[PDB]
């Protein structure tokens, strides 16, 4: 990894530098970085790709040396040493490819392709230097079992679940007291509903509670939680738990009453935040809990009155919401995020050459089925092939 | 079921939709359709039921379900009225001066209710709270109520003299009494003839539909009265001929089941539950 | 709370367990007693409901809570049973010659029935599963009937001619009948002084407790001749006097709410099942 | 933990090695080895420490080496080795004790104790020599971020958990449809009982489904299958959910139907079994679905057709019954089992010093509660004091 990092950055660095008329005092480290990755790789046949529809590509080296005789950079010289980068980026893009499209139960963390076992010989040692990037970093760091760190910005932490909780219900769901929420990347809406507007309940407060618990511990995560939740706003019509019939839902909003947010790490309490909204910061947490009252309001003007009737029917619903959105965070495991392109660059690699479904990862990478059930196997292959994927970004994109 | 009524229900929002039940509930229930003896009087013929039944048949209702359940008038149906089948129609006829009648009728039949005797010779009596009723049925109600204070005395009335107390029903069949509530109420009532019980109303009895045929909406089955709701199960027709009024119900029986239930039917017919 | 579902309660073994609950459900609970008139009879004492009132003050009820039911026999008692206390005691004083009566009314109020009203005017009835009866009663009850073939013809009897029909009761105050299953049936009753319903037999009724007074095992509670159980609702006492009886009765209270429960039909979590 | 571990099996193996009229060439590498060490440790003061009741000792090495030059040792050259090994032997005992005994939320891998972390030193990397048991090459392959497992015989994966669930079930509990379950170390007895015995059921068929998810995943697991379970096969009498009353279970016991075991990973199939019972290996999975059904035997004797009739009153409950036992697995994580010691010792020595409480593990060091909330932070702290444990094991 740190091999096939290296070849991709002095590539790099070389599209970047080596350009015509600069000082070759510019580019003399670089240079010398570049005639060790030829020497390194000069005499060594390679092969990527043979799973799916990915080609079986076959890789020579027998380049010469850049020259170190000029003191600025000639047409010449650009276009020779651009001639080699372009073979080299060609290789490192098929290697990334036919490293990516592979996984493995066992050792998922270490390489799969034939060429990438290769490159994890000593002689290609030598290729190594400046081990910079945010991924690549964290993968020596993690190599040696050191405290990792990557940063979301909104990170994809929650599986898809649109789903409600029923907790006061009959077969005419026409008094139903409960909770509906939809858990999406990084946002949790929440509505908890009570038909009646807590009018039989004790003292007219009707507690909500809902517990989401994390696949892996954020760190450093800052948070914007808002009081009402759009999406559980407007009337619907709902399938039942059992799916036999539908009810109706037809809302009005009430502002939450005793907002408590809670974030806890192995069900010990971290941080909480008592009637505060807008941006607050969780420290290190691995569950939310969203515990939130409907208070019945003691004074209604007519309107309001007119809307919540001492008993049955009930037409206007009291709901009270609750909008969570993690901003940026901090994990110990790779994510998918708002920002990055690592999972796209994945999937959409896998896709374009029909990977079949693996041992390890789910059916076509459903980042749904994967964050549900981030098992450890899947972290080490997943962040295989993430590093795999910004490896070939730095080029490819 | 009474070790998992206090656990929640989780769905998504994402399953997929059964299909239609209308069949299964048709072939498995019951329907009893109540009309006014004026009814059958009008229609005049000895075999309508044979004939309404058959009309059934091809709305898929088999052929031993639906049932027909005479009964005079609003007044006479009032007293007890006793609900049979799993679905329950109750044609009742319009009259502009029966309305608190029919509401009454109403309110015990398209509501629940559960009641515990009442000895008003021995014992003083109060109304807790707004679902808190006395209701009364029998041959002929004639409820005279005396209001006391914290002193067990009479307000505007006697607790010796019974003609000072304040009348509020006569020569009812049902009537529903709603007293204000915190005060102990003295009761005069002819138990010879009707019997009185403190009623708590429970919630919708969805498994009773209540058609008006002709006149306008004026039911109000509650006694606030800042709210007269009406209901799905509240239906009215305008009518001339009761041959079309039997064929409207029977056409549009998916409709009225559709707003029906088959969660309301209990063990017993009686339009309450009774505890002592 | 989640009414109309029936959701899986899970327990943990190790659990402990709670104080005993009979001093509470005794202070909280209405027992009502079913005796025969010649008990009140022999005993011969206007005021004996207040002496064992107080005795079961002293076992534990308040006295205000234990109810006394008087019936002539065992046939006047089957006709439209009202058993509407928490618990239910029925002495049942046996008859030889009642053996059959006695078990149709043990099998009544000691089993929940959900019926549903029959038209023997208008529909042929054929009994579905073997938990379907036909329930009759009132002051007297005959029933015959004809069982008819595919083509709704009778066998062994014609449906013109009721003289034919096979009889099945006769001046009967109460009868559960139980004819071939899925064959459709003509029924002859006399409708003017006794009603017929077709009924299901639900589950036990827990809440009441039969004694059978100085006899033997002979009720059958179910229609099955295969078996005959004995369960622990229906005791059986020998007797000289009905004083002796009822002491036994007091003394083993404990006892004999131990062998009944809260109407599981009833309470607040059968709602939406059948009844509240 | 790696040069503690070199410690100790150096000290085992000079008790072993070094014994009268040996041959020096059978101990010529342990002895240069054992001089290594004391070189390694001369002029060092340590301190184990005074947590709970373990108490404060001091520890100082000015110890001279041993001899290389005889053909054969003697009595002699025993008993010098002897006088230095009871030391290093004390002293490892004494760290391996503090280490054992404390325990940390941030970072419950890395050495605890002072000792420890003055022995992870650079200048002590010299003692490092074969890291050959078990638990060091787990250690260490986990350090290189390498795939590594430890094989447990009966491992102990099952919180404790003897539960029902009731499915069909009334206030007077005689027509109850539900399961009966004990999972309990590495066995699994789970019981389907139906009282009506399915006579009312669609096809006569009454469906059992049970599911285990195991905290940590298995692997290259041998299972025994035994198609009843003989803990839910007598009458019981059992409390209620809310323990308000207690209930009667009246088991006859028929054969379950369309056994199906499913060993999944991730939500996936891994393994599947029908009816098969006996020897199965559940290769890799995290979770265990049993489903079984209750069959109505559509033919009956007489005193079978007794036992079951129509409706009510039901007096034999008809329950069929599964048994799983894990005989032995691999797991990435450390756990108890029935071979090993290493909770026992930790166990131990945590209640003979009165250790008090600490922020990961729960009190008394209960493995039931342990395992069930078995996190990152108590894996991390359960395997370093695992591993000293192991380590001490070979000394004392
Ligand atoms: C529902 O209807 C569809 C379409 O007619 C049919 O395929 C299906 O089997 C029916 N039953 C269920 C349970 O979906
Ligand atoms: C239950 O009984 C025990 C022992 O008699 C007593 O300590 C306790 O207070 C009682 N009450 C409750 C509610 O447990
Ligand atoms: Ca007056
Ligand atoms: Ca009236
Ligand atoms: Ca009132
Ligand atoms: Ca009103
Ligand atoms: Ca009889
Ligand atoms: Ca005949
Ligand atoms: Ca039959
Ligand atoms: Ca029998
Ligand atoms: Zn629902
Ligand atoms: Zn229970």
């Amino acid at each position: 990894m740190d091999v096939l990092y290296s070849l991709s950055k002095t590539l790099k660095d070389a599209r970047d530098k080596i350009v015509e008329g600069t000082l070759y005092s510019n580019v003399s480290d670089l240079i010398q970085q570049f005639n060790q990755m030829i020497i390194t790789m000069n005499g060594n046949e390679f092969q990527t790709g043979g799973i799916g529809n990915l080609p079986i590509r076959n890789w020579n080296f027998d380049f010469g040396l850049l020259g170190t005789t000029l003191l600025n950079l000639d047409a010449n010289y650009v276009e020779t040493a651009r001639n080699t980068i372009d073979y080299f980026v060609d290789f490192v893009d098929n290697v990334c490819m036919d490293e990516m499209v592979r996984e493995s139960q066992r050792n998922g963390i270490a390489p799969q392709s034939d060429s990438l076992r290769k490159l994890s010989g000593i002689k290609f040692k030598r290729i190594n230097f400046d081990n910079s990037s945010e991924y690549i970093e964290n993968w020596n760091l993690q190599n040696r079992r050191q405290r990792t760190g990557f940063t979301f910005h909104k990170p994809n932490i929650f599986p898809y679940s649109a789903s409600f909780t029923l907790n006061r219900s009959q077969p005419a769901h026409d008094n139903l007291m409960g909770t509906m929420w939809l858990n999406a990347g990084s946002e949790i809406q929440v509505a908890g509903f009570d038909y009646s507007c807590a009018i039989n309940a004790p003292a007219n407060i009707q507690q909500f509670e809902h517990i989401v618990q994390l696949r892996r511990v954020l760190t450093t995560a800052t948070i914007t939680l808002l009081p009402d939740a759009e999406r559980f706003s407007f009337p619907r019509v709902i399938n039942s738990a059992d799916g036999a019939t539908t009810w109706y839902f037809n809302p009005v909003i009430l502002r939450p009453n005793n907002v408590e947010v809670e974030f806890l790490l192995n069900g010990q309490i971290i941080n909480t935040y008592q009637a505060r909204f807008g941006t607050i910061i969780a420290r290190n947490f691995d569950t939310i809990r969203l515990s939130f009252q409907l208070m019945r309001p003691p004074n209604m003007t007519p309107a309001v009155a007119a809307l919540f009737p001492n008993a049955q029917p009930f037409e206007h619903h009291a709901t009270v919401g609750l909008t969570l959105r993690i901003e940026s965070a901090v994990c110990e495991s790779v994510l998918a995020d708002a920002s990055k392109t690592m999972l796209a660059n994945v999937t959409s690699v896998r896709q374009e050459y029909a990977i079949p479904v693996g041992p390890v990862f789910p059916p076509g990478m459903n980042w749904t089925d994967l964050i549900t059930n981030y098992s450890p196997s899947r972290e080490d292959n997943l962040q295989r092939v993430f590093t795999v994927a910004s490896i070939r970004s730095m080029l490819v994109k | 079921q009474n070790y998992g009524i206090n656990l929640p229900i989780t769905g998504s929002m994402d399953t997929a939709y059964a299909n239609s039940t209308q069949e299964e509930t048709f072939l498995t229930s019951t329907l009893c359709l109540y009309y006014p003896t004026e009814a059958a009087t009008e229609i005049n013929d000895n075999s309508w039921k044979d004939t309404l039944s058959q009309l059934f048949l091809t709305k898929g209702w088999p052929t031993g379900s639906v049932y027909f359940k005479e009964y005079t008038d609003i007044a006479s149906f009032s007293v007890d009225p006793q609900l049979y089948c799993d679905y329950n129609v109750v044609l009742m006829k319009y009259d502009a001066t029966l309305q608190l009648d029919m509401s009454e009728l109403a309110d015990l039949i398209l509501n629940e209710w559960l009641c515990n005797p009442m000895d008003i010779t021995l014992y003083y009596y109060q109304q807790t709270d707004e679902a808190n009723k006395w209701i009364s049925m029998g041959s002929s109600c004639t409820i005279k109520v005396c209001p006391l204070n914290t002193q067990t005395l009479g307000i505007g009335c006697l607790t010796t003299d019974t003609a000072t107390f304040e009348e509020v029903a006569t020569a009812e069949k049902l009537v529903i009494t709603d007293v204000v509530d915190g005060v102990n109420h003295k009761l005069d009532v002819t138990t010879a003839t009707c019997t009185i019980r403190n009623c708590k109303k429970l919630g919708p009895r969805e498994n009773v539909a209540v058609i008006q045929v002709g006149g306008s909406d004026v039911l109000d089955i509650t006694a606030d009265p800042t709210t007269a709701p009406q209901t799905e199960r509240m239906m009215r027709i305008n009518w001339k001929k009761w041959w079309q009024v039997f064929y409207t119900v029977v056409d549009y029986v998916n409709q009225i089941i559709q707003a029906m239930s088959k969660r309301s039917r209990s063990l017993n017919s009686a339009a309450f539950y009774y505890r002592i």
